[PDB]
């Protein structure tokens, strides 16, 4: 990909570029899922070895204040400006707040909303002002690219992103275990209740959280499971990476063209009965500028 | 029915 930008890349040190981030030690761990209930589609499997070289990721996504600080010091217009609309969770939608008729194939709770985007989240008259520690939504993968490259950093892979986010443990369903609620307590930010039509909100939120909400994982990685499915570099594809070959194997980058961007990771709205997708191993993917109020990203770096 | 749908993209309602 090679991206373009009004602003010129400021010079940074290393030091400055680790700040918040873990070094991944170079190694091997097993990719994907087999879980017999998991969605074809969504290619999980095959379950593989992958060998990544070393690499930093950040301890959280990224946030409301960090995004903020970029657009101050570059005066970057995200693609839901330039559009002028984002999707924003009927739950979530004021009565009242203008919205357009456009409905999502299949996913009617989302609603295009005039106004919405990062600083605005539900639309006209919100604000994050109660949120700076809240993860950035309403970014697209290119916003990301920028955030990103203008750090000095890029996005993860989609195997930077697993290998971070299992923190250590082998074939694990969640990032901290087999168990969604061991020990009776909340790990993660996702649905409870009736998707979609009432979220219980029992784990503490029916939005997002703090990006440094719940404990980490083993790795020291907040939040890689729910709050916000997290922009990855590669193109989407379900079956690029059932070859056994050195490119889907080593330092996988995916395939080299495609339509949409994969993201990982689930969110606050993923739910057992309705997507299941918020298992380590699960993937979807979205075209590059689009944007939701329930999609960040976390950005990677090369040591 | 289908696959669910987490990535709604602005393509999806032309
Ligand atoms: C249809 O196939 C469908 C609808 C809602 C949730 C899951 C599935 N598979
Ligand atoms: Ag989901
Ligand atoms: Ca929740
Ligand atoms: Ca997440
Ligand atoms: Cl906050």
């Amino acid at each position: 990909h090679m991206p373009s930008f009004d602003f010129d890349i400021p010079r940074r040190s290393p030091q400055e570029i680790a700040k918040g981030m873990v070094a991944i030690p170079g190694g091997t761990f097993r990719m994907g899922g087999e879980d017999p209930d998991a969605f074809p589609e969504d290619g999980e499997g095959p379950v593989r070895t992958v060998r990544l070289s070393p690499f930093l990721i950040d301890r959280y996504a990224v946030s409301n204040r960090q995004f903020a600080a970029f657009v101050k010091a570059t005066g970057y217009v995200t693609d839901a400006e330039r559009y002028g609309w984002s999707f924003v969770f009927h739950a979530h939608v004021a009565p009242g707040t203008p919205v357009m008729d456009a409905v999502v194939p299949e996913a009617p709770w989302w609603v295009a909303v005039p106004g919405a985007y990062w600083k605005a989240p539900e639309g006209p008259g919100s604000s994050i002002t109660d949120r700076p520690n809240h993860p950035v939504v309403h970014v697209s993968w290119n916003d990301a690219v920028a955030y990103a490259t203008w750090a000095g950093k890029r996005l993860p892979t989609e195997a930077e992103w697993e290998m971070a986010a299992r923190g250590g443990l082998d074939q694990a369903r969640y990032p901290w275990g087999n168990e969604l609620t061991p020990r009776g307590r909340h790990r993660c930010n996702i649905w409870q209740g009736t998707f979609p039509v009432h979220d219980t909100g029992e784990d503490g939120y029916t939005g997002t959280a703090p990006v440094n909400a719940f404990a980490p994982n083993g790795y020291g990685l907040y939040n890689v499971a729910g709050n916000v499915w997290e922009w990855c570099a590669d193109w989407w594809s379900a079956d690029w990476h059932a070859t056994e070959s050195p490119a889907t194997r080593i330092d996988p980058r995916g395939p080299e063209t495609g339509t949409a961007r994969v993201t990982k990771g689930g969110s606050f709205l993923c739910h057992e009965s309705y997507c299941n997708r918020y298992r380590v191993a699960a993937r979807t993917c979205n075209t590059p500028d689009s944007s939701a109020a329930h999609t960040g990203f976390r950005c990677a770096a090369d040591p | 029915a289908t696959t669910p749908l987490c990535g709604p993209s602005r393509a999806s309602i032309l």
